């Protein structure tokens, strides 16, 4: 359900992908409670919308990246992330590194890659 | 190994945001006009969703929990703007030509009522209006031929009507975050109300919550599972308030036991004052009743509890109030629309070491209220005519303790409150609002191509 | 075969929803301090599409339509609204001393006005004005030296004036669909308002609507194409209204044959009354003229129409108000300002089996007046001196018909209305909101990819 | 135009997708009036957008999936369906499977195929 | 080629959009319940990002910025809504028994107080209050045994007090483009306010702007660089404005020389009207001081910029107010809550051909104001006792040309405003609003596939 | 920064491509003046959105296309606008063409393209 694997392990909570991008839009005073919060609601599906575009996904769910995986970033084996951790816990590391990473994607990726695909697609 | 982006990953943190109300079906249909605010809200889910969150520990903190800061400005805005289209009093401050009750024989409560005599408007603003009500010695104050009185409000604030249509009776309330954000439900059943859970859970919207406005006890709320629970913001800070929610509920039984008169007096044009009229019935002092025998295995039962705060072995007294305002001198609540304001002296006078009737309560009435420490706008609630009884579920407390130590010799509590804040507190400790971030990046072998 | 998702067809269903409005460019260049309500809208489309939905039939029901729900709360609303930074005449609920009109020769129409002398206030609290102005008969009534006297809704309602800068004149008004929605359009030419229409079109907004507000006669409405129409929720119910559109309009000429007086009365601070002042002419009881024989022409051709619904060769006969509040005894409607009730015995008088100069209403005027069975907003529209006149089109009527049947034998009409639902329903009919889904689901001989 | 193919068969009125998808944007009380039907327009739209993301598609107009067509569907032949029938006669019937194919779209399709992407990205 | 649609593209146009504003986190910290109007905004960006636009050049029209109306409208809204909640002074239109200043000796500024005292209602609807204040000719009208007065509002609007808790102060506020949108701003030393700019920045804000109402003297805003500058809609059209803006700033010292008292008269139930009490001092007509010295460094500075517009070597002469409402002829401003209407004639009269101690106004002090040529919405600032002073930095002047010409012989210049818009243009004129379009198409020898 | 290359010629203007999209965003009365602006401020984002996505793109920054440039569009060589010109300067001349050259892409290629595709689609 509903955040169902949200206590599960990284590469488990990969399964409940679906249920949550899903349950993320849902479709005189008093009535603009429910205004101000649901138009807020719409912000931040579009923000999180805009950064998965401006990088190397733009389809939801997952995207691969070009950006090797610096390794001062808290490093650990693909089997003590995936099958050891909880995203949670993962979000509490990283959190650093996240406005770090995010740069990296939109500017130094898709900027380089499709102009690297425009002097390519002249031919 | 390279970095991957993955959208909605399950990833919140503790945030504030603006909720939503719920509340059913049901509570449309009541109308009469829109009782309390069901009007623009959306009806509650009939089939609510909620999602034990497998082996997730969270933090809680129920004293520092935006929902309730929320829903009391939302009351407090709710309650504002509900008395503005209704009917306007200013002109009721007007010299009270006034006396005692007559009385017969004897004499019980005696100068609970007053009988005033005022000259008022008429729907013109030529002739005058010469004639009276009844109010309450709550309701008005002396001012120095016969005695002269005047409301008690009119060099506070401003007074209006209750519009009669609406209806001031608590519904559930639940509430709800927008998208994007979510509930977190805390489970355990020995709870404080801050600290990490074991078994939470994640819902669209909290349990449906009367919105139930009283003092000193808490009626018609949640009880806690198995054992009554004491929760506390610091139990060695004299200032900080306690609050009790019990296992079993105690009844009690409060009546209004004379039939009234409601005597339409029109200030016009349009506004429609009502007076009281008379009493029908023996000239009866209002009052709660609790089960002696019942009141009695709480008491037993709160005790033990406060102890292993305490610790082990110590005298645990309880009270009545230290003074202050009336609002958190008496137990004071609402039934039939009208205000009660109990004596619980009765309730608060027990001695308890480590090892059957009715008790009566000498409520009082008071029909002119300014509730939230809110100075600037008065409200009169008119008479609700016949016998007025209401019998709730006491589910909870509001109390205080001394500050002089005897610190680890004996203990005192007595009945406090005063910010109905704590009310809130009380239902909502078991939810926080957080926010989700769909967005996380990760390592691993997958590249992306040239 | 595999599933498909498209995106973008064209699949609709019926649905209620919020709609916008549109007045042209030319509504707003009437400025005037925004007349009516047109201060807020968008322009309307100056090329609006109307597409035809090739092969489309599609069902409507013009009694169950939440367009004609939209525009009654918007209009009331409105009226709410643009009264309220306006003067508030409270004060003038004032004992009023009056008498009939002096008269001269002879009798026609006696009571029709009163001289009215009132104390009032000026721009200060302590000195009061002693003045007088005109009233009429409907505005105020007596209770009991002359006669004495007060305004009629002083027991009714609060009083506050129409803002002299704003005006009531209907102007057209398109009502639009947001994204994600669109209006379809019937346009056969006989449509009785409910059922499956062959032609259908859709719109970003309706025609142009003047919300003209009145009774018995439809004024300045859209006709019925070729032939008149009649509409109605139910023929065999007799509490059920009656709606006809003629296919040929009739004038309606109207006039208030006085020249008046504006006599601005103080009082103050900063607020103005308007005065009734005198009569400058003949005292002249107003009228409004149909021509006869354009009036008999219509009645000819309405009268065969009823014949279809209600039987080939029956007795039809027109007959005059039941009986009722004011609002449905008269035609009533608005002419420069001022507010018309009309007798409408010398139009609803005739028999019809089934095989030459002015007919004149005596109407009157009041000028206080709650519309909308509204208690607790009055409306005070202040005098506009001058000759008015209006000449209007009649273009439809709000009939009853009588219970006592007379089943297959005859029929008897009356002129009804009083729920001002049925007049937007005139215009409204050929409209519905409908609600786009552009996802659809279809299966194929097309397999995605490993 | 708008609609235009709206009583068209569905083969047809596959011409008029452009129309469709275009118009469904469009660019002190009562003025609110347009604000919030203007805001449930955003939502509507994102609603549709949503769902066209999370299945096999995410590019507007025509997607195709691996659901196999249930013939229990109220299945026709392929000219019994684009070439015999209209949408809205065709949305008349499979209302009910609505709910039901959605489904099948978001979590089985993409849930699987993302991931089945996922396990064959390592090399 | 092939077009290419790319988004993000550098593409704006003009345009005019709706603004929000920031304000500091320090102006939020003030509090005092809402001083001005900061309690909804949002935060002002603590590291403002000012980005110059390299080889960008760009026209703008500070006489046509919408972000000046946006402001105005504003201010008139925040003025509105500020005093609505706020005491209303209504009953306050009474007959006031008023004389002259008893005086002593000798003569300097008689009548600038009265000695009003009226009858006043108190928290009754019964018995009045016999009480009196103070207050400034400039507040009270006569109107025809000791002479009788009235308020000057009395006869124009309405009166309501400004609520005490405020305060009307002006903080730095920042305007800022929401998305899609942006701030282009014009850096360039000497700038007229009109053409081109070549050193143009894009901001999210604008820098802080206090909302200095003021006339004929601008205070505390930004200064020109290097330079007195000098900006004009039409030179040769007379009925124009003049701004300048000054390169060096002018100390200006005024005082209010009395100490006051606060005398609560209680209009009740709820309403404290703050009367004014007494002097405690000599009786002082305030004052403004400007440095001699200083204002003739200015005004040599000024000249010589208005000689470059007008020709080379001509005669500029300096004058006083031509006339006109009390709002243009007077220098006009806040001090400590208190309205100054000081006499500039001490300031313009001089006459400059081409090659020490204090100036003294006599401002006088009103109550009771209404600025934005509102008529209908009056307001009552209450006496803040003590000794009232303040300085300021004269930084810019509205002035008016004379039409008779003279022109090419000499010009005349005389102190003027009313238009407060023309304020706010003084502060943006190098801001502009323009919205983007991040589309762009364009050729290349690029094709998609088949 | 924000409208850095604003300036700059449109083939150096082609850098801050990834600046313009990103900050074209950014995450009682006088409490409404913001939220009508920021309610706007997303359907602004959304109008764009959806021409990219119904046009050859639906990818952010660059997307090419099918449609020949026709000659009579003001025509300068590719030497002659990307590195002759600014965009500013260049909005300044096909203005004309734009809700012309706009029309040819969402129409005359998507239908035409997704449509080709479907009955290649088939085997
Ligand atoms: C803790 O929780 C308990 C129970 O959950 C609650 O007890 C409730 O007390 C309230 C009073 O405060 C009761 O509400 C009133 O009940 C009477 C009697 O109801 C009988 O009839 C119904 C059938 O309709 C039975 O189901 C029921 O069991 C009883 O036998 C009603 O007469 C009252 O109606 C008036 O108030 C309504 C809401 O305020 C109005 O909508 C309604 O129109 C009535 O107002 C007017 O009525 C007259 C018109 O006929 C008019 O002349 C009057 O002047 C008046 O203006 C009202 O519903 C409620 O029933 C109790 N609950 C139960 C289960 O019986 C405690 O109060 C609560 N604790 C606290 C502190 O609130
Ligand atoms: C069905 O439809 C018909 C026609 O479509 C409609 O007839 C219209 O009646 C209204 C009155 O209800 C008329 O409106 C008034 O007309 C007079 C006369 O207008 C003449 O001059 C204009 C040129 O300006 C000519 O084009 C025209 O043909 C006439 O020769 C105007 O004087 C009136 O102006 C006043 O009212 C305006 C709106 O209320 C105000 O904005 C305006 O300021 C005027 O108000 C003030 O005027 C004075 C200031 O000078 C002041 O002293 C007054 O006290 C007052 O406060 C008004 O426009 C309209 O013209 C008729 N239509 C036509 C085509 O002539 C029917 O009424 C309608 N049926 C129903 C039931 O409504
Ligand atoms: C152009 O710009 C200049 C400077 O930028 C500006 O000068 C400023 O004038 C205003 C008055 O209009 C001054 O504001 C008042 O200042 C006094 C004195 O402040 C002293 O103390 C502070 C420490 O707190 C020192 O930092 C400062 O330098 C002074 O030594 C204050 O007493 C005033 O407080 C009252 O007003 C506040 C806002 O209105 C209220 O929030 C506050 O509660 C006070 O109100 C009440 O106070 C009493 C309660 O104790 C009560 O009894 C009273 O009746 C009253 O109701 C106020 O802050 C400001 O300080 C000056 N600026 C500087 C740098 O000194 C010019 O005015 C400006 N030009 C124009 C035209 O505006
Ligand atoms: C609440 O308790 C009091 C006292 O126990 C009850 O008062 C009794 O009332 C009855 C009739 O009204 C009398 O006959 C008794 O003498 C009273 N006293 C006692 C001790 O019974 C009262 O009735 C109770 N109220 C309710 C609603 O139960
Ligand atoms: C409406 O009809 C009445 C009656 O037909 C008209 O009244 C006539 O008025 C004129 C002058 O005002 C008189 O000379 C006639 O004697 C009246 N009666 C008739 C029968 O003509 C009235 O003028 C008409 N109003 C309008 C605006 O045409
Ligand atoms: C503003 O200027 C006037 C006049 O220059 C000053 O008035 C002086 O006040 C002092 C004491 O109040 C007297 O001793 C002087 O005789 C006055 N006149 C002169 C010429 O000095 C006034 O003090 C100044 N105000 C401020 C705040 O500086
Ligand atoms: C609680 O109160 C005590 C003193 O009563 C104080 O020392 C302590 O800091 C407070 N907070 C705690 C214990 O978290
Ligand atoms: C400025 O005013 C002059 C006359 O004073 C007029 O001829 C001219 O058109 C106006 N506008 C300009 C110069 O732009």
């Amino acid at each position: 359900g509903f955040l169902g694997a949200a206590g599960s392990t990284m590469g488990a909570a990969s399964m409940t992908l679906t249920v949550q991008a899903r349950n993320l839009l849902s479709g005189t005073v008093w009535g603009i409670k429910q205004l101000q919060a649901r138009v807020l609601a719409v912000e931040r599906y579009l923000r999180d919308q805009q950064l998965l575009g401006i990088w190397g996904c733009s389809g939801k769910l997952i995207c691969c990246t070009n950006v090797p995986w610096n390794s001062s970033w808290s490093n650990r084996n693909l089997s003590e992330i995936w099958d050891n951790m909880t995203w949670l816990q993962w979000d509490k590391e990283i959190s650093n590194y996240t406005q770090i990473i995010y740069g990296l994607l939109e500017e130094s990726q898709n900027q380089q890659e499709k102009n690297e695909q425009d002097l390519l697609a002249l031919d | 190994l390279w970095v991957t982006v993955y959208y909605g990953v399950p990833v919140w943190k503790d945030a504030e945001t603006t909720l939503f109300c719920a509340s059913d079906a049901k509570a449309y249909e009541t109308e009469k006009h829109n009782v309390w605010a069901t009007h623009a809200c959306v009806p509650t889910d009939p089939n609510p969703q909620e999602i034990h969150l497998e082996n997730v520990t969270e933090e809680f903190n129920m004293w520092k929990n935006n929902m309730v800061e929320q829903m009391h400005t939302d009351i407090i805005s709710l309650w504002d703007q509900s008395l503005k289209p209704c009917v306007k009093l200013t002109p009721l401050c007007v010299t009270l030509q006034c006396t005692n009750v007559t009385n017969n024989i004897t004499d019980d409560m005696r100068g609970e009522l007053k009988n005033c005599s005022f000259n008022m408007t008429t729907e013109l603003r030529d002739k005058k209006q010469k004639v009276y009500s009844l109010f309450y010695r709550l309701d008005v104050v002396q001012i120095n031929s016969n005695k002269e009185y005047r409301l008690i409000n009119c060099n506070t604030s401003a007074i209006t009507q209750a519009c009669p249509k609406v209806s001031f009776e608590p519904i559930p309330i639940h509430y709800c975050a927008p998208a994007g954000f979510a509930i977190l439900k805390c489970k355990d059943k020995k709870f404080n109300g801050t600290g990490p859970c074991p078994s939470v859970s994640t819902v669209q919207c909290t349990h449906g919550i009367k919105p139930v406005v009283s003092t000193q006890l808490l009626l018609n709320g949640s009880l806690a599972e198995e054992e009554v629970m004491i929760r506390s913001e610091n139990i060695t800070n004299n200032a900080k308030n306690i609050l009790v929610q019990f296992n079993t509920p105690v009844q009690i039984n409060c009546t209004r036991p004379n039939n009234n008169t409601r005597k339409s007096i029109r200030i016009g044009p349009g506004q429609a004052f009502y007076a009281t009229g008379d009493i029908i019935g023996d000239i009866r002092q209002a009052h709660c009743n609790v089960s002696k025998a019942t009141w009695n295995e709480t008491l037993g039962k709160v005790v033990k509890q406060l102890r292993k705060h305490f610790g082990n072995n110590t005298i645990i007294r309880f009270a009545n109030s230290s003074g202050g305002d009336l609002e958190v001198t008496t137990h004071s609540f609402n039934c039939g629309g009208e205000f009660f304001y109990c004596n619980t002296s009765g309730l608060f006078n027990s001695t308890w070491i480590s090892n059957n009737d009715s008790i009566t309560l000498p409520c009082r009435i008071k029909q002119i209220i300014n509730m939230w420490q809110r100075i600037g706008q008065a409200m009169y609630a008119p008479p609700i005519q016949g016998v007025i009884r209401c019998v709730s579920n006491i589910t909870g407390l509001i109390l205080t303790r001394d500050g002089g130590s005897t610190n680890s010799t004996t203990e005192t509590f007595r009945p406090g409150g005063g910010d109905m804040r704590d009310n809130w507190r009380s239902e909502l400790y078991k939810y926080k609002v957080v926010k989700i971030e769909p967005l996380g990046v990760a390592p691993t072998r997958c590249k992306r191509r040239v």
